[PDB]
RNA sequence: GUGAACAGCCUCUAGUUGAUAGAAUAAUGUAGAUAAGGGAAGUCGGCAAAAUAGAUCCGUAACUUCGGGAUAAGGAUUGGC
RNA sequence: GCGUUGGAUUGUUCACCCACUAAUAGGGAACGUGAGCUGGUAGACCGUCGUGAGACAGGUUAGUUUUACCCUACUGAUGAAUGUUACCGCAAUAGUAAUUGAACUUAGUACGAGAGGAACAGUUCAUUCGGAUAAUUGGUUUUUGCGGCUGUCUGAUCAGGCAUUGCCGCGAAGCUACCAUCCGCUGGAUUAUGGCUGAACGCCUCUAAGUCAGAAUCCAUGCUAGAACGCGGUGAUUU
RNA sequence: UGUACAACGGGGUAUUGUAAGCAGUAGAGUAGCCGUUACGAUCUGCUGAGAUUAAGCCUUUGUUGUCUGAUUUGU
């Protein structure tokens, strides 16, 4: 009440709804939260555990990587092959 | 007065002669008679409004111990495209009518089915009579 | 602010777009645009119609089931705001997406397999099909290549 | 245009299929929408409600007539599988997975055969009444 | 109700001017000038990367005349 | 007789005549007072408005019910490139009026300005300032006489500037030429300012910032030739009525002799000239930057031009100016801005507005995705890529 | 051919392609059409418009000159293979 | 200066009834013979009268005037001639617009036995009106854009034609809605009234000479047009 | 006679809703042949495919072509 008689009336004085906050730092008093990225949203993908998911996603990709998951018909050897796709392209058209 | 805050702008969607349901157990099923509070004056115009807001009524369906009888009390429900000024457009299933005294304070002791946030905030016995908010 | 899924197509639905509809169950339905609020309307099914994404994970498209689609679970329980955690987070997301896209393109591969040697087939039935449009094609190449 | 306008307001808007799978669920809501007091308002005073349909018929034989008719098979044939919630529209963009694939496996293992059996007796009640 | 240009109200916002509102309005002025200033030094750094006695006295004389000879002068008769 | 039944007027009698306004640039018909106090300063701008979009806002109002809570809010962007001094004009006072008494330019102009004076620009042999620049010669006596004419007489100054049209995707090829006045003290000190700043460009930044309200002064979006329902708004009569419906049907009983001015006939709606003020400025963003549509709260590099651009109008690849609202005029027109008249004493026009996002999607049609890869993500790998 | 049908819609034979033309697409009109939510608050007056409409089945009140009322009313359906 | 409503009632209304509202004030420019648009002769029936034809103390019902293309006024739109052409401007004159209610706080204070219960200053939003606008929502579809449906015709498939835009669904762009959004001010002189000094009239007196405040009023700032016979400054001036 | 102008095309954006053609055994059953073949609304796959995309959308290192006709004006 006096602290707004002091900075200004009812219908001026701004709030901080902040400066009561209980945090681990308290020079990030003034910080804001990004709530959007490109399309997420930072709330739903916001853990604690998140670092850990992300090792064992990295050690599954490369896994993978490792494996075989990123990687001319007998009778005709290529040039046969280029043949007939422009003939059929040709008898199509 | 009775109502707490602003009057604040909502679009309208319950002009005069408007019957819209009562689903409380108070024993009235419908709304229907002519007066809306804080209405303009213009020549043609009809009274309509919404926003949580009041409105003489009469039991078209219900108890003849309350038919016959006008009495205020407050829209809950629309129908009509809302804007809110956080995002997108809102809209109910139907129009929801239901009953009171001048103060804002009910007849009836619940109610059923959504009612507005706007209403709720606007109208505190409705808040409290009222178990689903949205 | 958020950013909603439609109920039909599945899209984002970013503030001051689309439609709201509360049902009397107090539950909302909320469309990116008046094409699927006049779906929802007429009460069309979503997984029959094929622009969606229900229909395409429920058929075999691209894929629904993965590491990288647990991530973006809803939370109903919050955290103290640790900077240092929010920071993570935000190379995290950029980091997942890379590898959803990757395995998405393999899944597409996957599925796209096979049609070159179907492609292949149809040429070859189709010149031995029809050889008397072959020799109108022999005479005007040797035709031209005399002219030039 | 005027049919689509006409026939889908919201004033004669009906009543989403999650709904009538919520009900033919379990044994008390289908008894209870089979018992139905008698109501001076409904068509059928009541009795004689198709809850697949969520419908008030008159009398029996239009009970009758409605299950021996193809407007009763397409909400039959509708109604088999999952509903459809948001939970499936945000599970195919990518959120809240888990919850999607519990409800569904929930559904394929306890709701799922409860239902079929409900709406089995439902018909052999139906079919030995009419 | 209170009319737009009713006394007392104007009074109360010539009072309100003077103060919490000039302060604002008078720091965005010097503002914007230091910021002129930089726009004006900057163009100088990127430049540094490398009677009226003609015709008015005719065109006056001739017109002042065609007046006097139409007698189309404002001043003179 | 008393009519039985009071009414208000169908229209405003001050925006008269209604009629198609004599230039597509509307005139400033008046610039803040000016106090000899302060620093030098431009008292207005030029733009061009291309489109619109829609943002959300965190709104610290107090007493207000959105009072730390969110806003979504529509906006206009105003491409506002630099503006180039090419002039100074020295106004006099009268017992008539202002009278201006000389008038100096500067050495070199460009084609733009050449393309203005011009009207058929490409038989011309292009002889505009020729003389001009040969009275800016060794000492230029005559430069330095009206220019001391200036400083000793005429009162107030306005400055002569112009456009950089080339800039903007619009194909006009001509820039627009204005007179802006300034405002600071000292004539002298103005018109030192001036003779310092021919051939040299003022950003809008070095004439507005955030938080500020400014007037638009503009040319509303000529329909035609109307009629008195929808120009006035006057009521329909019923049906199938004599002579049509869309009209008034006449005065009433009682007889006059002659049809009144006020009695809201048909003609030309649109193509007025209007001055609306006391809009909010919400960004003023840069082109040397990029992420101008990005965000504190968003952190998604991209730049306020929604995807395809903007509907009849190109990117934005310059500085522009966001305001809040509807101003005068359509896209791809021009528009002074104007800095208020006048000290406000609302708290409006001191509240430091904060932005959370901006909306980047395609205005043709219904935009879902605010960026290419967002799209890309989303649609995923298609038959064309691979 | 559809269909109960010399109805309405398309076509074969036969006949015609005649009625001052061209360019734009302002208002007001003439002839039509659609419209959120509310639904007769309009107006002397529901004028006009809308809605209903074919065929199969169920069912059908008072009154009655016993012949009717009656397609009373009110309800379930209609494709393709 | 600004506003002064929505409706019920035709066994009728030279009016009344209940509601909303800040308020629901009265009148004129027609009715000082007769003048927008809309309700309130010919046929027929009942009643009174009449020998009768018919009339009426009545009552009921049905029942074709059709400008403006002329002058003026009004609204918008061009335009000759004032060395030519172009650009930037001034502002005489004319018009002018904003309005009302509620809410926070002041304060459960002043005031009051109690019951009850204000206001200035500081703030927020809405009603009526006006002017713009199209980011979003909604509407609109000859984009005849996409798809579908009935009947028929082109031998079937494909692709199409016809059904006075054939019909159904979605439908961008454009237009558009307090059905969407935005915006809408500040100086001087005054009325009533309250006063200062002060005679008339050796007291006294706001007045007689002088003089301070003061109303949504007046005049201006601001907004709109710009005198086509009002004006200025400025650029080029013909192989 | 130029980062000139236009007609085409390319890219992006947006609207619609998954083209023509080919194949499968997925297909209520019916016939023939000693389980198998023919018919078969429809379904599945190549296929968010195909079509349209300025006429008052954005953009363009492409191809092709075009750029001195008429009249009038003096302090
Ligand atoms: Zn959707
Ligand atoms: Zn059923």
């Amino acid at each position: 009440r006096d602290i707004e008689a002091e900075n200004g009336g009812a219908g001026v004085f701004n709030v901080n709804l902040k400066d009561k906050y209980l945090l681990e730092d308290d020079e990030w008093k003034n910080d804001i939260m990004p709530e959007i990225l490109d399309g997420k949203n930072v709330y739903d993908f916001l853990d604690p555990e998140i670092a850990a998911k992300l090792q064992a996603l990295e050690e599954e990709e490369e896994k993978l990587e490792n494996e075989g998951f990123y990687n001319i018909y007998d009778g005709f050897e290529a040039s046969e092959v280029d043949d007939i796709k422009e003939k059929a392209a040709w008898i199509r058209n | 007065n009775g109502a707490q805050g602003t009057k604040f702008r909502i679009s309208l969607g319950l002009p005069v002669g408007a019957i819209m349901n009562c689903a409380d157990n108070s024993g009235a099923r419908n709304l229907y008679i002519i007066a809306v509070k804080g209405s303009g004056s213009r020549l043609n115009r009809l009274p309509a409004a919404s926003l949580g807001d009041m409105v003489m009524a009469t039991v078209k369906k219900g108890k003849p111990e309350l038919r016959k009888k006008v009495m205020p009390a407050i829209v809950v429900r629309q129908a009509k495209s809302w804007r809110r000024r956080d995002g997108v457009f809102l809209y109910f299933e139907d129009n929801a009518g239901v009953i009171a005294n001048p103060k804002g304070e009910m007849k009836g002791s619940a109610i059923t089915g959504p009612v507005g946030k706007e209403c709720a905030d606007l109208w505190p016995r409705v808040a409290s009579n009222s178990g689903v908010v949205v | 602010m958020r950013i909603y899924q439609c109920h039909f197509c599945s899209s984002p639905c970013y503030p001051g777009h689309g439609i709201m509809f509360v049902r009397n169950d107090a539950k909302e339905f909320r469309f990116c645009r008046s094409k699927c609020h006049k779906a929802f309307k007429q009460r069309r099914n979503p997984r029959k119609l094929k622009w969606t994404k229900a229909f395409r994970k429920a058929a075999g498209k691209e894929l629904a089931v993965d590491s990288t689609l647990t991530f973006a679970q809803r939370r109903n329980v919050p955290v103290r705001y640790n900077r240092e955690l929010v920071a993570t987070t935000l190379k995290a997301m950029a980091r997942i997406e890379e590898i959803r896209q990757k395995r998405e393109r393999a899944f597409y591969k996957n599925r796209m397999r096979g049609n070159k040697e179907k492609d292949f087939l149809r040429d070859k039935k189709l010149v031995e099909s029809n050889p008397e449009l072959l020799r109108i094609r022999e005479v005007e190449i040797a035709r031209k290549l005399a002219k030039e | 245009g005027r049919y689509s306008v006409k026939r889908y307001k919201t004033k004669r808007r009906t009543r989403d299929l999650d709904l009538i799978y919520n009900d033919l669920s379990t044994k008390e809501s289908v008894q209870k929408l089979l018992n139905q007091p008698l109501d001076e308002t409904k068509p059928g005073l009541g009795q004689h409600y198709c809850i697949h349909c969520a419908k008030y018929m008159e009398t029996a034989i239009a009970l009758k007539t409605h299950l021996k008719g193809k407007v009763h098979k397409r909400r039959v044939k509708e109604l088999r599988g999952v509903p459809y919630t948001q939970e499936v529209s945000d599970a195919a963009a990518g959120y809240n997975l888990n919850k999607f694939l519990n409800r569904v496996q929930e559904i394929t293992q306890s709701v799922g055969p409860e239902k079929e059996s409900n709406e089995a007796l439902l018909k052999e009640h139906l079919d030995s009444t009419l | 109700a209170k009319s737009l240009r009713a006394s007392s109200h104007l009074n109360a916002k010539s009072v309100k001017r003077r103060g919490v509102f000039q302060k604002a309005v008078d720091a965005r002025e010097q503002r914007i000038s230091d910021k002129l200033k930089e726009d004006l030094l900057k163009q100088k750094l990127e430049d540094l990367k490398k009677w009226r006695d003609g015709r008015h006295h005719t065109y006056k004389k001739a017109k002042l005349m065609k007046q006097s000879k139409k007698k189309t002068s404002f001043t003179r008769f | 007789s008393h009519r039985k039944y009071e009414a208000p007027r169908h229209g405003h009698l001050g925006f008269l005549p209604r009629k198609r306004a004599a230039s597509i640039r509307a005139r400033v018909k008046a610039f803040p007072k000016d106090d000899r106090s302060k620093p030098v300063a431009l008292t207005s701008f030029l733009g061009y408005k291309a489109g619109m979009t829609t943002i959300v806002r965190d709104l610290d109002r107090p007493g207000s019910k959105f009072h730390k809570r969110e806003v979504v809010e529509a906006v206009t962007v105003v491409d506002t490139p630099p503006v180039v001094v090419v002039g100074v004009v020295g106004y006099v006072e009268t017992p008539r009026g202002l009278r201006s008494l000389t008038t100096v330019w500067a050495e070199h102009l460009s084609d733009e300005v050449k393309r203005r004076f011009y009207k058929n620009w490409y038989k011309s042999k292009k002889k505009a300032f020729t003389k001009y620049s040969a009275k800016y010669a060794q000492d230029g006596a005559g430069i330095e006489r009206e220019l001391a004419r200036i400083k000793k007489y005429a009162s107030v100054v306005r400055v002569l500037v112009h456009t950089q049209i080339r800039k903007t995707p619009l194909a006009q090829k001509k820039a627009h030429l204005a007179e802006i006045q300034l405002n600071g003290g000292s004539i002298s000190e103005k018109v030192d300012w001036a003779r310092e700043h021919f051939e040299k460009t003022v950003a809008v930044d070095s004439v507005f910032e955030q938080n500020e309200m400014i007037d638009a002064i503009a040319v509303t979006k000529g329909h035609g030739f109307e009629g008195v329902t929808h120009r006035w708004g006057t009521k329909k009569l019923p049906r199938k009525t004599h002579r049509g419906l869309r009209k008034v049907a006449c005065i009433g009983a009682w007889h006059p002799a002659h049809v009144m001015w006020s009695v809201a006939r048909a003609g030309q709606r649109g193509y007025h000239s209007r001055t609306s003020i006391n809009h909010k400025i919400y960004r003023v963003g840069k082109g040397d930057d990029e992420a101008n549509g990005a965000t504190s709260f968003d952190r998604t590099k991209k730049t306020i031009t929604p995807m395809g651009g903007f509907v009849h109008y190109g990117e934005i690849k310059n500085d522009f100016i966001m305001v809040k609202g509807c101003i005068p005029g359509n896209r791809k027109r021009i528009v002074t801005l104007r800095k208020s008249l006048y000290t406000n004493t609302s708290r409006k026009a001191l509240e430091e507005v904060s932005l959370k996002w901006i909306d980047t999607a395609s205005k043709f049609g219904k935009g879902r995705f605010q960026t290419p890869a967002e799209k890309h993500a989303f649609m995923g790998t298609l038959k064309k890529d691979l």
